[PDB]
């Protein structure tokens, strides 16, 4: 009598986006592409970046 | 570049190659920003073949001094030509990509020319290193640094 398939337990991964290791190599090489100099624009306004 | 990349293809027996072919691609997706570049450069023409000579006159004041070649307004207006001359070739060189029409225009002989005409070669190269300054002033950072490397070539190559 009893319900043989009663839903679908929704499981979760054991990656979320720490790893696939060059979407995170892209987290920080984009996180350091930042503070590089970025010259595209006249070069006094940045060396008054902190 | 293309004609540079053609007779370079022509000394040889074969076509064009991929290399250079990758070169004359890149050398288009740049044009419009050496378009740029130019329209800044033809647009502040005045001030900056002014500021340069006075920057050569400071640095150098023998060509104004009267047993120098550029004494009198006449000279030194023919000072202020050559710096705009000058000027105008390294215009055409970051249009052109090559610098053959820096070249072929006012490289080639112009030792031999200055000697004739009592002229120092050194103090104009102090000038254009001058206009180099100012313009490298103007222009934003990595684009000064693409204006000045084709002044540099003339710098090196006047000396
Ligand atoms: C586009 C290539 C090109 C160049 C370079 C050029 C130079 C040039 N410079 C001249 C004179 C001159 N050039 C100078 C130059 C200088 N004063 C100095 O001490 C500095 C080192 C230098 C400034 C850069 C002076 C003082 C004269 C007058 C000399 C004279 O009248 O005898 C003359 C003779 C008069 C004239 O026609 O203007 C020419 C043809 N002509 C050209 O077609």
């Amino acid at each position: 009598n009893d319900v043989v398939i009663p839903s679908f337990k929704p499981v979760q991964a054991r990656i979320q986006s720490d790893k696939t290791p060059i979407l995170a190599k892209a987290i920080a090489d984009l996180a350091a592409q930042a503070k590089q100099m970025d010259k595209s624009k006249p070069l006094f306004i940045e060396l008054g970046r902190s | 570049i293309v004609t540079k990349s053609i007779v370079n293809a022509d000394a040889e027996a074969r076509y064009l190659s991929p290399g250079e072919l990758d070169r004359i691609k890149s050398f288009v997706a740049g044009g419009q920003q050496r378009l740029r570049i130019a329209q800044a450069l033809t647009d502040n023409r005045e001030r900056l073949v002014k500021q340069a000579g006075d920057q050569l006159f400071q640095k150098r004041p023998d060509v104004v001094s009267p047993g120098g070649n550029a004494y009198g307004q006449e000279m030194t207006a023919t000072c202020l030509r050559d710096l705009d001359y000058y000027l105008r070739l390294v215009t055409y060189g970051i249009v052109a990509g090559d610098v053959t029409p820096i070249e072929e225009i006012g490289v080639i002989g112009v030792r031999e020319m200055y000697k004739s005409l009592g002229t120092p070669i050194e103090a104009v190269g102090e000038g254009v290193r001058a206009l180099k300054n100012a313009a490298s002033t103007l222009l934003s950072a990595e684009d000064a640094a693409e204006a000045g490397s084709y002044f540099d070539y003339v710098v090196g190559a006047l000396q």
